[PDB]
RNA sequence: GAGGCAGCAGUUAGGAAUCUUCCGCAAUGGGCGCAAGCCUGACGGAGCGACGCCGCUUGGAGGAAGAAGCCCUUCGGGGUGUAAACUCCUGAACCCGGGACGAAACCCCCGACGAGGGGACUGACGGUACCGGGGUAAUAGCGCCGGCCAACUCCGUGCCAGCAGCCGCGGUAAUACGGAGGGCGCGAGCGUUACCCGGAUUCACUGGGCGUAAAGGGCGUGUAGGCGGCCUGGGGCGUCCCAUGUGAAAGA
RNA sequence: UAGUA
RNA sequence: AUUGAAAUC
C-alpha cells in the first residue's frame, strides 16, 4: 500500500484469541460433573475415551477430558480443570487435574507420577 | 509530466548500464547535474557533459564498466552495481548528521543534499551537515 | 517549612541516608528538592560522610530546619564553624 | 548443589579423559584406560551420526563438568562474560579459571577440584590472611590464597604439598610451598590451558 | 586440505508402472577455511555415491572468500528464487551465528565471526545457493579501487 | 513563550472574535512522509478590526471565553480569500457524505 | 437513635490463590511542646509462604578386571559400576564460652542559650550477626528417551487399556501405551496450566503483497486529499548546524 | 464398506 | 468361524 495509504489506513494488529474460556485468565478452574460418559474418537482412532461434562464456577458447562488408567468420578463429583486438549476428542478442549478434589491420584502409577497425581510409593524403600 | 526527475535518472543509469550502452541521456537540471559530478568524482560514471537533442539541454552520460570476464557469460562487471533512490516525493527523508548511514562499509556512497550542497557521506559528516538522503550507490 | 533532613537508602540491616532538604510535608524517602550530602551510620567506608558545605549554608540561609540529627552531622563537617 | 554422586564414570560419556577425581582418575584406570566409551546398556553399541546439537550440547556438558559448577552458576557466568569487555570465548575460561574452589586445586593444595571445594567449605583456606569459604570466590590479581595456618597440620594439607614439592606450576601462578600459600597473578589466556574443549562451540549452544 | 560437512540427504522418488522407484540427494560443502569454498549436489540410486558425487561436483566448484579478520568486508543479501539471505560483518568474539545451512558453509570457508538471517523461502538448496552467490559477490576496498580507477 | 501562531480568519460572523485556522506540518510518527494539519482558534478582536481572509498572527493569552484563549497580535496580508475558500469547500463536502 | 478497614492486624464471602489479631518507637521521619516529653500499625524489625533472586549443604581421598541384587544375553558374555561394602581425612547440623555496629544528638555544664569544648541517658531486632572451642558421614527429587530433541533394551498389553505440543503412536514381536533396567536433562527443586514478547519479513516504517496461490474496484466522470517539468530571485515554514535551558530521584 | 502403502 | 476390523453364519 502507498505511504499516504499507511499514513490514512495505517495496519491493524491480529490479536486472534483463547484457546480455552476457562475465563479470567484463570490457570486452572473448580467445576462440578454433571456427566461422566465415554466417548468413540475420531479421524483414524478407536477407543472408550473417558471423559466428564463439568459445570463451572465461571458460570460455563464443558467437556473436560479424564486422563489417567483409570477414575473415580460420577455425577456430582467436584473437580479442577486445567486445560489442554486432546485432539482425538472434538470439542474437548479441558483436561481434569488428578488428585485434586473428588477426582483420586492413578493408582500404582511409578512414572510421570506428578501428572496423574500419585505420591511416591515406599515400596522400594 | 515525470514524477521524479532525479529517480528518473538513476533508473536511465541503471537501465543503460545492464544492456552495457556506452552512453545515456538524461534531460537536463542543475541538480541533476550536481549529483552526476559525485558519481563521477566518486569514481562510478566515465564523466557527464551537455548537449542539446532535438533542440533541447540533455545531459550525455558515459558509463563505465569492467573487464571482459573469463568463462560463459563474458559480460563485464558493472562499476554501479546498484543505485538507487532514497527520499522519494511520496515520502520524504532527511538524516541529521549523526544517523548519515555508512553504505556498504564504506565502498558505498550516499548521495545527500545539504544547505552546504551536494555531498557524498563522508564529505558531508566531515563538513558536519545532515540533510536529504538523496540515493546511494555501490 | 522546609527541612535539611535525612531520607533512608541502602537495604534491611545496611542502613545509609541521604543528607537532602524538602518540604517537611513529604514522605520520608519521598521526591527531594536537592541532595545536599549523605551519611552512612555504620562507617564501613573511610568515607561515610560528606556534605556539600555550601549549599548547607544556602538552604540556611533561606531558612530551613535540620532535623536535631541532621543538623548533628552538618556540625560535624563544619557547617555553623565559623572564623 | 555441585554434582554428587558417580564421577569418573563422566570420565567417560564425554569420550575424553576427565581427571575428577585428581590421583586414580590419572593411573592406570580413569576407565578410559580400560572402557573409554559411554555407560549402560548401550555402550558399547555403534556410534551414529551426531546431531550438530548434540555436539554443542557435549561440548558444554565437557566444559562444565570438568569444573563441577552447576548449570544455573555455570551459565550466569556465561551471559556475565559476553556483554563484557572482549573475546567472550576466553573471558568466560578466565572467569571460569579464577574461582577459588578451583585455583585452590590449580594451586597444587588439593588433587581433584571436589575435594579443592570441601578445603573451601572448611575454611581451611584464606584470601589475604581473612577465611573465606566461598567456592565462588572471584579471586584478583595479586591476592594471595594461603593456607589456614590452623589448618596446617593436616595429614591431607602435608601429603599434598609434599607432591608439589618439585612440582612446576600455572604460568599465571605463583607458589611459596613451605610456608604454604600462592599467588593469582593474572587472568591465564586461552592458549595457557591446555583444555580438551573448544570453547567456540559453548558460545553456540547459548545462541539458537 | 579440503574438509567437506554433509549438509542435507534426502530421499526422493518417481513412479514406474507397479511401485515406487527411490533417489537420493546430497548437499555437501568443501573448505581449506581459508577463504575457498564449494557447493555441490549429488544425486543417485544409492546415498554414498551421492555424497561421493556431492565431493566430486563441489571441488569442481569453488570460490573467493575475501577474508578481512574472520569476518567478511561488507553486508550482502542474496535473493536465489524465494530464498533470501542476509550476511553482516561482525568484530571477533561473536561467532558464525546462522542456521545450520548457511553456517557449514561460512565456516567451511574460514570465516568465524559473521551475522546471518535466512529470509523468506528456507529450503536448504536455494537457501545454500544463495548463500554461496552472496560469498560469490563479496568484494574489498581494492577490487572496488580498481575498478572505479580507470 | 507565549505561543504566537499565524493562520487564516474563516469566520468574523461572532461579536469580537474571529476563528482562526493555524496549518501545521511535520514528518509522521511513524511513515516518515510529511503530513499536514490543522486547528482552528476562537481569536479575541476587541476592535472587529480584522475580516474573512486577513491573514493573522496570533498569541497565547489571558482567558477570555471558554474556548477564547489568544487574541489577534497583528495583520500578515489581507486577501487570501483563497484560503477561506478551500476551508468551505471541505465543510459542504460533509454535506454530500451523510445517508 | 448508632455505624462506614479501599489504615495495621484479623474475620467472612467470592476464588485456582495471596501472611501475624507479632515486637519496638532503639533508628529515620512527621505532629504538638521553650523544654522534659507525649502521640505516630508512617516507620524500623521479627513471623509465615521454595513466590522470586543469590549463596551453601547432603561429603573428601583411596578403593575389583569388577561382591551380591536387579536388567539384558548368541549361554562364552554385557551393564548398573568406583558405584557400594571397607580404610583413612575434613567436620553442615548440634553443645559450651564470649558478643556487636546500628547511638549521639535533643538535654546539662563551660563559653554568650552563638562558634567551639566537655558530660549524661537511651537497642526493638537480640544473647541474633560475627569470633573462639567442641563435634556427628550427615536429603534427592522431578521431567524426559519415535521425529523436531540429548537419551534404548526386555516383559505386559493386542484400534483394548491408554498416549499425544504439532506430525502421529496402539489391530500379538510397540525404541510412542503401562512396568522394569538402563540412559539423557535439571537439581531444592522439577514439571503443568494460564498469560506477554519472541521466532512470525504471519499487518511488512525498518520489512510483504494482488495473471493462475487470499488479493485490481464491472467502467467511467471528476470532489476533497496525495503527488508535480526547466531557469532566476525574495522569504526561511519543512530540513540541517552551533550554543543554551529542560530531560528529579530510583532503574538500565 | 473402516483403519493400512 | 472369516480377517485387524465393520458386515455376515
Amino acid at each position: 500500500p502507498t505511504i499516504n495509504q499507511l499514513v490514512r489506513k495505517g495496519r491493524e494488529k491480529v490479536r486472534k484469541k483463547s484457546k480455552v474460556p476457562a475465563l479470567k485468565g484463570a490457570p486452572f478452574r473448580r467445576g462440578v460433573c454433571t456427566v461422566v460418559r465415554t466417548v468413540t474418537p475420531k479421524k483414524p482412532n478407536s477407543a472408550l475415551r473417558k471423559v466428564a461434562k463439568v459445570r463451572l464456577t465461571s458460570g460455563y458447562e464443558v467437556t473436560a477430558y479424564i486422563p489417567g488408567e483409570g477414575h473415580n468420578l460420577q455425577e456430582h463429583s467436584v473437580v479442577l480443570i486445567r486445560g489442554g486438549r486432546v485432539k482425538d476428542l472434538p470439542g474437548v478442549r479441558y483436561h481434569i487435574v488428578r488428585g485434586v478434589y473428588d477426582a483420586a491420584g492413578v493408582k500404582d502409577r511409578k512414572k510421570s507420577r506428578s501428572k496423574y497425581g500419585t505420591k511416591k510409593p515406599k515400596e522400594a524403600a | 509530466m515525470l514524477t521524479d526527475p532525479i529517480a528518473d535518472m538513476l533508473t536511465r543509469i541503471r537501465n543503460a548500464t545492464r544492456v552495457y550502452k556506452e552512453s545515456t541521456d538524461v534531460p537536463a537540471s542543475r541538480f541533476k547535474e550536481e549529483i552526476l559530478r559525485i558519481l563521477a568524482r566518486e569514481g562510478f560514471i566515465k564523466g557527464y557533459e551537455r548537449v542539446d537533442v532535438d533542440g533541447k539541454p540533455y545531459l550525455r552520460v558515459y558509463l563505465k564498466y569492467g573487464p571482459r570476464r573469463q568463462g560463459p557469460d563474458p559480460r563485464p562487471e558493472q562499476v554501479i552495481h546498484h543505485i538507487r533512490r532514497i527520499s522519494k516525493p511520496g515520502r520524504r527523508v532527511y538524516v541529521g548528521v549523526k544517523e548519515i548511514p555508512r553504505v556498504r562499509r564504506g565502498l558505498g556512497i550516499a548521495i545527500l543534499s545539504t544547505s552546504k550542497g551536494v555531498l557524498t557521506d563522508r564529505e558531508a559528516r566531515k563538513l558536519g551537515v545532515g540533510g536529504e538522503l538523496i540515493c546511494e550507490v555501490w | 517549612m522546609v527541612k535539611i533532613r535525612l531520607a533512608r537508602f541502602g537495604s534491611k540491616h545496611n542502613p545509609h541516608y541521604r543528607i537532602v532538604v524538602t518540604d517537611a510535608r513529604r514522605k520520608r524517602d519521598g521526591k527531594y528538592i536537592e541532595k545536599i550530602g549523605y551519611y552512612d551510620p555504620r562507617k564501613t567506608t573511610p568515607d561515610w560522610l560528606k556534605v556539600d558545605v555550601e549549599r548547607a549554608r544556602y538552604w540556611l540561609s533561606v531558612g530551613a530546619q535540620p532535623t536535631d540529627t541532621a543538623r548533628r552531622l552538618l556540625r560535624q563537617a563544619g557547617v555553623f564553624r565559623q572564623e | 548443589g555441585r554434582y554428587i554422586g558417580p564421577v569418573c564414570r563422566l570420565c567417560r560419556r564425554e569420550g575424553v579423559k576427565l581427571y575428577l577425581k585428581g590421583e586414580r582418575c590419572y593411573s592406570p584406570k580413569c576407565a578410559m584406560e580400560r572402557r573409554p566409551y559411554p555407560p549402560g546398556q548401550h555402550g558399547q553399541k555403534r556410534a551414529r551420526r551426531p546431531s550438530d546439537y548434540a555436539v554443542r550440547l557435549r561440548e558444554k556438558q565437557k566444559l562444565r563438568r570438568i569444573y563441577g559448577i552447576s548449570e544455573r552458576q555455570f551459565r550466569n557466568l556465561f551471559e556475565e562474560a559476553s556483554k563484557k569487555k572482549g573475546v567472550t570465548g576466553s573471558v568466560f575460561l578466565g572467569l571460569l579459571e579464577s574461582r577459588l574452589d578451583n585455583v585452590v586445586y590449580r594451586l597444587g593444595f588439593a588433587v581433584s577440584r571436589r575435594q579443592a571445594r570441601q578445603l573451601v567449605r572448611h575454611g581451611h583456606i584464606t584470601v589475604n590472611g581473612r577465611r573465606v569459604d566461598l567456592p565462588s570466590y572471584r579471586v584478583r590479581p595479586g591476592d594471595e590464597i594461603a593456607v589456614a595456618e590452623k589448618s596446617r597440620n593436616l595429614e591431607l594439607i602435608r601429603q599434598n604439598l609434599e607432591a608439589m614439592k618439585g612440582r612446576k606450576v600455572g604460568p599465571w601462578l605463583s607458589l611459596d610451598v613451605e610456608g604454604m600459600k600462592g599467588k593469582f597473578l593474572r587472568l591465564p589466556d586461552r592458549e595457557d590451558l591446555a583444555l580438551p574443549v573448544n570453547e567456540q562451540l559453548v558460545i553456540e549452544f547459548y545462541s539458537r | 586440505d579440503f574438509e567437506e560437512k554433509m549438509i542435507l540427504i534426502r530421499r526422493t522418488a518417481r513412479m514406474q508402472a507397479g511401485g515406487r522407484r527411490f533417489r537420493f540427494g546430497a548437499l555437501v560443502v568443501v573448505g581449506d577455511r581459508q577463504g575457498r569454498v564449494g557447493l555441490g549436489f549429488g544425486k543417485a540410486p544409492e546415498v554414498p555415491l551421492a555424497v561421493q558425487k556431492a565431493g566430486y561436483y563441489a571441488r569442481r566448484n569453488m570460490v573467493e572468500v575475501p577474508l578481512q579478520n574472520g569476518t567478511i568486508p561488507h553486508e550482502i543479501e542474496v535473493e536465489f528464487g524465494a530464498s533470501k539471505i542476509v550476511l553482516k560483518p561482525a568484530a571477533p568474539g561473536t561467532g558464525v551465528i546462522a542456521g545450520a545451512v548457511p553456517r557449514a558453509i561460512l565456516e567451511l570457508a574460514g570465516v568465524t565471526d559473521i551475522l546471518t538471517k535466512e529470509l523468506g523461502s528456507r529450503n536448504p538448496i536455494n537457501i545454500a545457493y544463495a548463500t554461496m552467490e552472496a560469498l560469490r559477490q563479496l568484494r574489498t576496498k581494492a577490487d572496488v579501487e580498481r575498478l572505479r580507477k580507470g | 513563550p507565549k505561543k504566537v501562531l499565524t493562520g487564516v480568519v474563516v469566520s468574523d460572523k461572532m461579536q469580537k472574535t474571529v476563528t482562526v485556522l493555524v496549518e501545521r506540518q511535520f514528518p509522521h510518527p511513524l511513515y516518515g512522509k510529511v503530513i499536514k494539519r490543522s486547528k482552528k482558534y476562537l481569536a479575541h478582536d476587541p476592535e472587529e478590526k480584522y475580516k474573512l481572509g486577513d491573514v493573522v498572527e496570533i498569541i497565547e493569552s489571558r482567558p477570555i471565553s471558554k474556548r477564547k484563549r489568544f487574541r489577534v497580535l497583528r495583520l500578515v496580508e489581507s486577501g487570501r480569500m483563497d484560503l477561506v475558500e478551500k476551508y468551505l469547500i471541505r465543510r459542504q463536502n460533509y454535506e454530500s457524505l451523510s445517508k
